[PDB]
């Protein structure tokens, strides 16, 4: 069981109809458990998973604290933005940022991130090794002189691997029943004729946590990687996961088609076979 | 814990 | 930074005739963030609709899941219609079973 937490924040201009629009949502693994929206009425951090409901007044002040600041710091980022492409005050940009460490069983520090992207594309990140940051283009270069200059590397380093991690466990710990669990995949197969001469079989993967999960379909043993629908793996909506993958079969040939499945929630990797 | 962040 | 959106229509749980569910509706991958989403119930778009927090992929890329909670029949009609700069006209998918 290696872990994650992650928090993701957007920000979108909106030239003429107000301020930015602001959205920014924390994450343990793939489990949601706060969320905080600059159009909402309650103006808060909120929680959105049941565990991080135990956390005192104290939490939510400060952790309201800082979202609010860091999405003012966003609007002062958009408009910078602007000033070093030299972009119109008209049209819509959007500013994104993500954050987190990971842990693995034992709880101990494996990885740390904070990068933003401009416009969908990368504009800045802090290396792996915690100390420096890359850039993706001219105006980026401008905000990583200002950020050694600040030497704002030293707190992200010692916090990434201080302080974010620590916050990791005691949520682990915390949301123990939930997190900490995993939900194996209920798997079946479908079989769909669609000729007289071709038939689809479909692999199915249902009420799975966490998200990660390998489909993989063979013939005779070999694998099929290029003839193979796949859909994005989906959340079912109540804290699950569902995958599927699909093969066109000459009819009477089923038989020659085997689904592997792969999901840390079993014991042993699985062959379905219709 | 939400992160401290910096102006770019 | 343009990206169409993957839609997915499809149920919470296998659908079950006269058995309440939730029809969802993920859409992903996309870029920016600006997305219609409406789901329809014979092509009249259902009303109270709701959805996830924004938030994106690794690469940045956005997703959303909106759902209703729905008890379908053998005779009713579900879709997703989708919007976005990407889109030349809203898309409508219909809900298979089965997909």
């Amino acid at each position: 069981g290696s872990h994650s937490m992650r928090y993701f924040s957007t920000s979108v201009s909106r030239p003429g109809r107000g301020e930015p629009r602001f959205i920014a949502v924390g994450y343990v693994d793939d489990t949601q458990f706060v969320r905080f929206d600059s159009d909402a009425a309650s103006q808060r951090m909120e929680p959105r998973a049941p565990w991080i409901e135990q956390e005192g007044p104290e939490y939510w002040d400060e952790e309201t604290g800082k979202v609010k600041a860091h999405s003012q710091t966003d609007r002062e980022n958009l408009r910078i933005a602007l000033r070093y492409y030299n972009q119109s005050e008209a049209g819509s940009h959007t500013l994104q940022m993500m954050f987190g460490c990971d842990v693995g069983s034992d709880g101990r520090f494996l990885r740390g991130y904070h990068q933003y992207a401009y416009d969908g594309k990368d504009y800045i990140a802090l290396k792996e090794d915690l100390r420096s940051w890359t850039a993706a283009d001219m105006a980026a270069q401008i905000t990583k002189r200002k950020w050694e200059a600040a030497h704002v590397a030293e707190q992200q380093r010692a916090y990434l691997e201080g302080t974010c991690v620590d916050g990791l466990r005691r949520y682990l710990e915390n949301g123990k029943e939930t997190l900490q669990r995993t939900d194996p995949p209920k798997t079946h197969m479908t079989h769909h004729p669609i000729s007289d001469h071709e038939a689809t079989l479909r692999c199915w993967a249902l009420g799975f946590y966490p998200a990660e999960i390998t489909l993989t379909w063979q013939r005779d043993g070999e694998d099929q990687t290029q003839d193979t629908e796949l859909v994005e793996t989906r959340p079912a909506g109540d804290g699950t996961f569902q995958k599927w993958a699909a093969v066109v079969v000459p009819s009477g040939e089923e038989q020659r088609y085997t689904c592997h499945v792969q999901h840390e929630g079993l014991p042993k990797p699985l062959t379905l076979r219709w | 814990r939400f992160p401290l962040t910096f102006g770019w | 930074i343009q990206r169409t959106p993957k839609i997915q229509v499809y149920s919470r749980h296998p659908a079950e005739n006269g058995k309440s569910n939730f029809l969802n509706c993920y859409v992903s991958g996309f870029h920016p963030s600006d997305i219609e989403v409406d789901l329809l119930k014979n092509g009249e778009r259902i009303e109270k609709v709701e959805h996830s927090d924004l938030s994106f992929s690794k690469d940045w890329s956005f997703y959303l899941l909106y759902y209703t909670e729905f008890t379908p029949t053998e005779k009713d009609e579900y879709a997703c219609r989708v919007n976005h700069v990407t889109l030349s006209q809203p898309k409508i998918v219909k809900w298979d079973r089965d997909m």
